């Protein structure tokens, strides 16, 4: 049956984008996502999406 | 025909992609160096999570 | 009487899962479950459900 | 026939299984190394707690 036609939508995502601006690397609160490590494993550049 | 691509709900962190309230998902856009790109596709209220 | 039939639903829970990735062991706040011990007895690997 | 098993409301800790609101139960996913699996069974609005 026609009117059961298909559409196509494309999706785009970046993967390894590091926010180079030191002002752009900000957290909305102090203790947002804390850990037990002395260095938080979120200041490191991302490697995946 | 417009030569564009709609970004879907994607994040560089699995922690920030879901919030702890038994319901809606997360909304923080950048925590330290990670990011959450909010949905801009036509599937805003569709494609259940 | 029929139409009072039974159903069988099977449940699954993991028991000794330790989240091996150091980036996954996050707390959503600073003082979420504080204690008096100098070592927090929640960073240890779980042994029950 | 689908070869599946539904996870119930289970947690690795009795502390985060209940919240302090005289009402609904807890909904946080992972605290430090413990975890709470939200109810995904068909028994969502049944089996009172």
């Amino acid at each position: 049956y026609p009117l059961i036609g298909n559409i196509d939508i494309t999706f785009i995502m970046p993967m390894g984008v590091f926010q180079a601006n030191s002002m752009d690397r900000y957290t909305r609160h102090a203790g947002d996502f804390s850990t037990v490590s002395e260095q938080d494993p979120r200041q490191f550049p991302p490697q995946g999406i | 025909l417009f030569q564009e691509a709609y970004p879907p709900l994607c994040s560089s962190d699995a922690a920030m992609l879901r919030t702890a309230h038994a319901g809606e998902t997360g909304a923080d856009e950048v925590h330290l160096a990670q990011y959450l790109i909010r949905d801009a596709s036509p599937l805003r209220g569709c494609l259940p999570l």
